């Protein structure tokens, strides 16, 4: 595939999380913490992290599954791991 | 570090539902059973006794390990898949590029020039970063496996070069 | 329940079903913390040598030579001829000796008592 | 598996054992027969060096088939009538074989009759 | 064995290539219409491997099965032949149910592609091979084994209905 | 749990270093500069027979590729190994040995001219 | 990269398929079909047996030849 | 290109088999909020996948047509001869 | 043979007076012409051994080994100036002198006519090897290595000397031609049994046989590379050659006392091979592999079958070449890493593709990939043993299996993996070593093309 980019993988993640019913369209934000900004629990955060795991193909490390919370840092780890640099 | 109970149940949920994905196969089955297991998990979060909560974790891990998939799904590039460590035969250490013959060097000239300035970054950063990790070292031996920051401006963060100059995800 | 996988010689008890990580104790977590501390030190100075620009050659690893010296040098000086040691020497080094000698000699003499009595195939065995 | 069941599950002597059968002379029992004739000859038999397995009483149709086919190229679809002839002649010899099988079978029933009917005197 | 196995082999390679190198069956689905050329190649690879009549594939196996039925053999010896043909058909339809049939089970990013002259040419060579090479060799080569003529019909057709059950 | 600002500062510092290093990984317009090389006139003629864009010329360019393939890959073997066989290998006893062809009744042998005698009547079975 | 390569990625949609490759796929499938039906009609006797099986119990005792069973 | 994804509001859990997942699980007292992540799998051209017998059936119509015309041609030739 | 002896002797003044820079070049080139001259010695009469003089003779067994030594001599010269660069000119000249004296003694040994002269030069090879192992060694137990090696050799050598002088008094002469043409049957007397033991055990010590083989894992592992290759490649062949010479007057007794040692090798070749599998050092693994191959050669010798002798000779030549190459490769990697544990530097196939190849066919020839001379030499012995006794095959069949395992294992664990990040001293492949492995490898396949030369006197 063409070189993946920060905003394209950002688009995929935003679509799949806005896609969540628990994340209604309106409370989606670039700074959307899963506990406080969006109200999801740790179990819910793991659901969405593993949905990410499925739809990106890559597998989150367990060191990052329990700690990747805001879509800024979420897309940032994606950028670092897949060498997404543009 | 230490595995708190919340971590031991986060890992439990991860393993159980990924194995359930390997079991049910089809996406509608996976959705139904995954929501049902989400309920089965969050229904009894209120176990006051930590010993009782750990005992419930004993039962959960026991039954999950008895019923875990005999062939759980793992994506290729991830640890356990088909593409796991399949690109190691292509990545080459960066210091090899100090070995290239002057003809080989001049045939890729400006990349060698930018490697020269990155090397200058490494030299000027080494003493600054070692004194930086020295001043904020845990007194009398490092305590945690963490890595010390570049609190000041312009200092390259301590122990940076190999992470920065790590062989790319796709060297090819 | 479905009865638990008893750990085998070639497969230990699963890390999921370890009782120690379940019935933790303050001294257990203490014994799991200072290992992280010394491991942090061990990663630290390794990184300093590893990220040193003037690092040339090899970062000599004491543990590797410790293993090699233990499995190459210490074996005889630390060896005491215990009854078990001599027993194992007799069973392995010289044990199968008589076994192989017996089987080979039996075949040799059994066949020998087949040539000179003519009870064997020799029609097309002009190469040996 | 019918005769196999009657031999293994039932009486082994009831069904023809595949090795020895027929255990009775062809001239005995069967009305005096005639030694199955040879259309093919030994010199022609080894002139085409047919394999010993395809060296049966029926090989005349096969040698004619190869005579036509070696003269029939590149047409590999031809010589169908002669191979059909060899198939029918193989079927005839296979019918002869099962006729020998049933001959041994029925003569074995007759043998059982002769044995125990005479043994009933006691 | 060369023809249909190499066929479904590089068809499998094609599906792996299309789905960003994804192998496990639980991670693709609904690719029948998504790609008809590899779908045809796969079901014709099974169509030869499972040996339905009048195509390269069967030009051995039926006789093979006949060979084990009309011979001096062992009960298990032929039992595993028939049961193994049935098992072969089992995952032959299992794989088509996973990959091309069913509902999409592959990642959201749709890169399933076949548009490559080398791939299509290479698969179509073996397509024509697995459709007529067995006929060519079988009708051509002289009979090196006396064909087994008239015989009980229940073990003639055994090979097909075990595959279909 | 935990992306702490202490660890953040490290993380996006390493980010900007890693990214700039990856920009550096990108080559440049002169990359890859290739040292000068001699080119033989025959492939100058052949690439001029390839530049014009005509269909017939492209077709005959590739058929001349196939033709040089034939002469230097599939014609010189039938040269050398036939030279080796008919004059060196076959010249020595039993190096080359062929089974007598399957001679059916009613077949003429070239040397003798005799047709192998026919066999008696077939049983004239019919299904 | 592949700027504007012929196949276009389609986010969670059915991808484009040039009608060529589907028509050759149906070409190949229709050919193997037509092949097996044509050879079915031409040579059905190969797969259902040229001659039926001669069951042995129906055979009489004359051609079978055993001496009188009351001897 | 920028890889413009289509608008989300057409990838709906409605019109998908996940309905028998949703209301059923609604009867169980819960709700499926990840369903329409897979809605594209059960929507678009990917929908209405062919059956097993239909999967093997591909190309049978044209094959039957070729069968009948070929046997007609061979009937004609054998009638003429 | 003085057309090869006199130039070898006169090679000493050239190095001993050459300038501070010309010693390596001059020794290498003139040793290459010496090997070229000895290439002639492959000229062999049908059945008569080439008797140049009373004291010198050669046949189809001594000539291939002599050619091996003469062709080898440039190879130590090419492998030594890497670890000998930082030394005084006089010390380098003496190292070269030790090598020339070693080659000279080997030539006189292989071309000797009387068994006593053969013994003199055969054992006399100890001294230059002792100096090479002891003084120029780099590891710790080199001093212990020299003691172990010398004492193990001598403990068998002296009884051989007593047996040889007793034979001279009784038979009349130790000349090979006389003791073969005037050979007499040996009675099954126990004094004759001890005479056979004395005539056999020295060579079997240098074979080595299992049990009393401890001098190699403690000598080859420690010697400088040149000493290591000259030891493994030829000095091991000394015992086999001597046994092939001596079994003429050691029959029909041998068979009755062939039973203990034969299986001692047959079983031993398993353990050594197993010891190869669970190794930690490259050089020790190659040494144990050498022990196993030489044990197979032992079995070939004690079968006393024509086929066994031909396979034996082929195995000696092929093993010499392969062991020399493997030791050279191990030295290259070790010097690049300044350590010898085969875990410190792995995954170097990418970094050094030509080394990756050189290791690949070095292992393949060590694994005896057909139709290499290693495989044919092994298989001839296997067939001879099977003719002698069938069960041997399974033990034989085990060996290469385990051999194959380790024959690839180090290649998996030294180049077929991931490089170690903290090491960076692995530089570009100096073409010296690559060329050296070339001069190791091409003659191997060349002799594979025409194995009638290394086939021995039985052909
Ligand atoms: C094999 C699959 C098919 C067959 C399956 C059959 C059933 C298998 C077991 C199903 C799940 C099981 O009952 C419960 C378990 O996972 S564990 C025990 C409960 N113990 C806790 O919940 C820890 C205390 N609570 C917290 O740690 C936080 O409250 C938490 C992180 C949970 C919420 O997040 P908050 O933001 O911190
Ligand atoms: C009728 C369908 C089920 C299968 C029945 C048995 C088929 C195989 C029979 C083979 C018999 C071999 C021996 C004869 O008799």
């Amino acid at each position: 595939a063409p070189p993946l980019t920060l905003e394209a993988i950002k688009d995929r993640v935003l679509y799949v999380l806005k896609l969540y019913d628990k994340i209604d369209p309106e409370k989606l934000s670039v700074n959307s913490h899963f506990m406080k900004d969006l109200g999801l629990d740790s179990l819910d955060q793991v659901e969405i992290i593993m949905a990410m795991e499925d739809e990106f193909g890559f597998e989150i490390p367990d060191i990052d599954a329990e700690k990747l919370m805001c879509p800024q840092e979420i897309v940032d780890y994606i950028a670092d791991k897949k060498d997404v640099y543009e | 570090a230490y595995l708190t109970h919340q971590q031991k149940v986060l890992r439990l949920y991860k393993r159980a539902l990924r194995h359930l994905e390997s079991w049910c196969v089809h996406r509608d089955k996976y959705r139904y059973f995954a929501c049902l297991m989400r309920a089965r998990f969050d229904e009894h979060k209120n176990e006051k006794d930590m010993v009782k909560a750990t005992q419930l974790l004993r039962q959960a891990e026991e039954e999950f390990w008895y019923g875990q998939h005999p062939q759980p799904y793992i994506f290729p590039e991830s640890p356990g898949g088909t593409s796991y460590e399949r690109y190691e035969c292509y990545k080459v250490p960066e210091w090899c590029l100090d070995d290239w013959h002057p003809s080989e060097k001049a045939m890729y000239p400006d990349y060698f020039a930018k490697r020269e300035q990155w090397k200058r970054l490494r030299r000027e950063s080494w003493e600054r970063e070692v004194k930086q990790l020295q001043e904020e070292t845990p007194p009398g031996g490092p305590r945690t496996e963490a890595l010390p920051p570049a609190r000041k401006e312009g200092d390259l963060p301590p122990l940076w070069w190999h992470i920065v100059t790590r062989p790319r995800e796709r060297p090819m | 329940s479905f009865p638990k996988y008893k750990p085998s010689r070639l497969a230990t008890l699963p890390a999921t079903l370890d009782p120690a990580e379940y019935d933790i104790s303050p001294e257990t977590r203490k014994a799991q913390a200072e290992r992280l501390a010394i491991r942090s030190r061990l990663k630290r100075e390794y990184l300093l040598q590893y990220n040193d620009p003037n690092r040339l050659g090899v970062i000599e690893d004491p543990a590797l030579i410790r293993w090699t010296y233990a499995r190459s040098a210490n074996i005889y000086p630390n060896f005491r001829p215990t009854p078990k040691t001599s027993l194992l020497g007799a069973l392995f080094g010289i044990g199968p000796l008589f076994f192989w000698y017996y089987v080979f000699k039996t075949d040799r003499d059994k066949k020998e008592k087949l040539i000179q009595e003519g009870k064997l195939d020799q029609t097309f065995n002009i190469s040996y | 598996g019918a005769h196999l069941a009657r031999r293994y599950l039932g009486d082994a002597s009831k069904e023809p054992d595949p090795l020895r059968m027929p255990t009775f002379p062809p001239d005995y029992g069967f009305p005096e027969r005639k030694e199955r004739e040879m259309v093919a000859t030994q010199q022609e038999m080894n002139d085409a060096q047919l394999m010993l397995q395809q060296r049966d009483y029926c090989a005349h149709y096969l040698i004619q088939l190869l005579k036509c086919k070696r003269d029939s190229f590149p047409n590999f679809l031809a010589c169908k009538h002669e191979q059909h002839d060899w198939d029918y002649c193989e079927h005839l010899d296979y019918v002869k074989r099962m006729k020998e099988f049933e001959r041994e079978r029925r003569l074995l029933q007759r043998k059982k009759r002769r044995e125990q009917r005479e043994a009933e005197m006691a | 064995h060369a023809f249909f196995k190499a066929m479904l082999f590089m068809c499998s390679g094609s599906i792996i290539h299309s789905l960003n190198d994804e192998q496990d069956i639980r991670k693709m689905g609904g690719l029948y219409k998504a790609m008809p050329f590899t779908t045809t190649a796969l079901i014709i690879g099974s169509l030869a491997l499972t040996g339905m009549p009048y195509l390269t594939g069967f030009y051995s196996k039926d006789l093979i099965i006949e060979a084990v039925n009309m011979s001096y053999t062992n009960a298990w010896a032929l039992l595993m032949t028939l049961i193994a043909t049935s098992l072969t058909a089992a995952y032959s339809t299992r794989i088509i149910f996973f990959a091309f049939l069913g509902k999409p089970r592959f990642p959201p990013l749709v890169l399933i592609n076949e548009n490559n002259p080398l791939l299509i040419n290479s698969i179509k060579r073996l397509l024509i091979g697995s459709i007529f090479a067995g006929f060519i060799i079988s009708n051509n080569i002289p009979p090196m084994t006396v064909p087994n003529t008239t015989m009980p019909l229940y073990m003639k057709m055994t090979a097909l209905i075990v595959t279909i059950m | 749990s935990g992306y702490t600002p202490d660890e953040k500062l490290r993380l996006q510092q390493l980010r900007e270093l890693r990214r700039r290093w990856l920009k550096d990984q990108e080559l440049s317009p002169r990359e890859p500069v290739l040292p000068p090389r001699r080119v033989w006139p025959m492939e100058q003629f052949w690439n001029k027979f390839l530049q014009d864009g005509a269909p017939w010329k492209n077709v005959i360019y590739k058929t001349y590729r196939h033709s040089i393939f034939a002469v230097t890959h599939v014609l010189i073997p039938v040269w050398i190994i036939h030279y080796y066989l008919k004059y060196h290998v076959t010249a020595k006893p039993y190096t080359v040995v062929e089974r007598k062809p399957r001679i059916f009744p009613g077949d003429t042998i070239l040397e003798t001219g005799e047709v192998i005698p026919l066999m008696k009547e077939f049983p004239d079975q019919h299904h | 990269a592949g700027g504007g390569v012929h196949i276009e990625p389609r986010y969670r949609q059915f991808p484009q398929l040039t009608r060529s490759q589907l028509i050759q796929a149906e070409f190949f499938s229709a050919t193997m079909w037509f092949w097996i039906l044509w050879r079915f009609w031409h040579d059905s006797d190969a797969v259902l047996g040229h001659f039926p099986y001669p069951d042995p119990s129906q055979w009489t005792d004359e051609e079978l030849g055993i001496l009188p069973d009351d001897e | 290109s920028k890889m413009e994804l289509p608008d989300y509001k057409q990838w709906k859990i409605e019109g998908t088999p996940l309905e028998t997942v949703q209301e059923k699980l609604a009867a169980r007292g819960l709700r499926d909020p990840w369903g329409r992540n897979e809605a594209w799998r059960y929507s678009g051209g990917f929908a209405n996948n062919v059956s097993f017998v239909g999967a093997l059936l591909k190309g049978f119509k044209w094959g039957f047509a070729a069968f009948v015309v070929a046997v007609g041609a061979e009937y004609y030739l054998e009638s003429q001869n | 043979m003085l057309k090869i002896i006199i130039p070898t002797t006169m090679l000493l003044p050239m190095t001993w007076m050459s300038k501070h820079n010309m010693i390596w070049i001059n020794a290498t080139v003139h040793s290459l012409l010496i090997s070229l001259i000895s290439l002639s010695l492959l000229n062999q009469l049908g059945e008569n051994s080439l008797n140049f003089s009373l004291t010198f003779f050669s046949d189809s067994l001594s000539a291939p080994l002599l050619v091996l030594t003469t062709w080898l001599l440039p190879l130590m010269l090419m492998a030594s100036q890497s670890h000998l660069s930082k030394e005084t000119t006089t010390r380098k000249k003496l190292y070269i002198t030790m090598l020339i004296l070693l080659q000279l003694f080997l030539i006189m040994t292989f071309t000797a006519t009387e068994l006593i002269l053969f013994y003199i030069l055969f054992e006399a090879t100890l001294v230059p090897t002792l100096i090479i192992i002891t003084r120029w060694g780099n590891q710790t137990e080199r001093l212990n290595a020299g003691l172990y090696f010398l004492f193990y050799t001598l403990a068998g050598s002296l009884p051989l000397l007593v047996a040889l002088v007793y034979i001279q008094n009784t038979t009349g002469s130790l000349n090979f031609l006389i003791i073969h043409y005037w050979s007499h049957p040996l009675s099954n007397s126990w004094s004759n049994i001890f005479m056979w033991l004395a005539c056999i055990m020295a060579f079997m010590v240098k074979m080595p046989l299992y049990g009393l083989h401890l001098w190699l894992p403690k000598a080859h592992v420690e010697a400088p590379i040149a000493g290591s290759m000259v030891l493994a490649a030829v000095l091991l062949k000394l015992g086999g050659y001597g046994m092939m010479r001596i079994t003429t007057i050691l029959n029909p007794l041998t068979n009755y006392m062939a039973y203990p040692f034969l299986m001692l090798s047959m079983w031993g070749m398993i353990m050594t091979s197993s010891i190869c599998l669970r190794q930690t050092d490259l050089k020790s693994l190659i040494a144990y592999s050498s022990v196993s191959h030489m044990a197979l050669v032992i079995v070939a010798i004690m079968i006393q079958t024509p086929w066994s002798f031909m396979g034996a000779t082929a195995l000696m030549i092929a093993h010499g070449l392969t062991s020399s190459m493997l030791f050279c490769l191990a030295n290259t990697n070790y010097e690049r890493v300044h350590s010898r544990t085969m875990i410190l530097a792995r995954g170097l196939q990418t970094l050094l593709p030509l080394m990756a190849t050189w290791w690949l066919m070095a292992s393949l020839t060590n694994l005896a990939l057909p139709p290499s001379i290693n495989l044919i030499g092994e298989l001839f012995i296997i067939t001879a043993s099977f003719s002698w006794s069938n069960i041997t095959i399974i033990l034989m069949g085990m060996n290469m299996m385990i051999t194959a395992l380790y024959s690839l294992y180090m290649l998996i664990t030294t180049q077929r993996g991931k490089y170690t990040h903290h090491i960076n001293n692995i530089k570009a492949s100096f073409t010296r070593e690559n060329a050296l492995m070339a001069l190791h490898i091409l003659p191997l396949l060349l002799l594979t093309l025409n194995p009638k030369m290394i086939l021995g006197p039985l052909y």
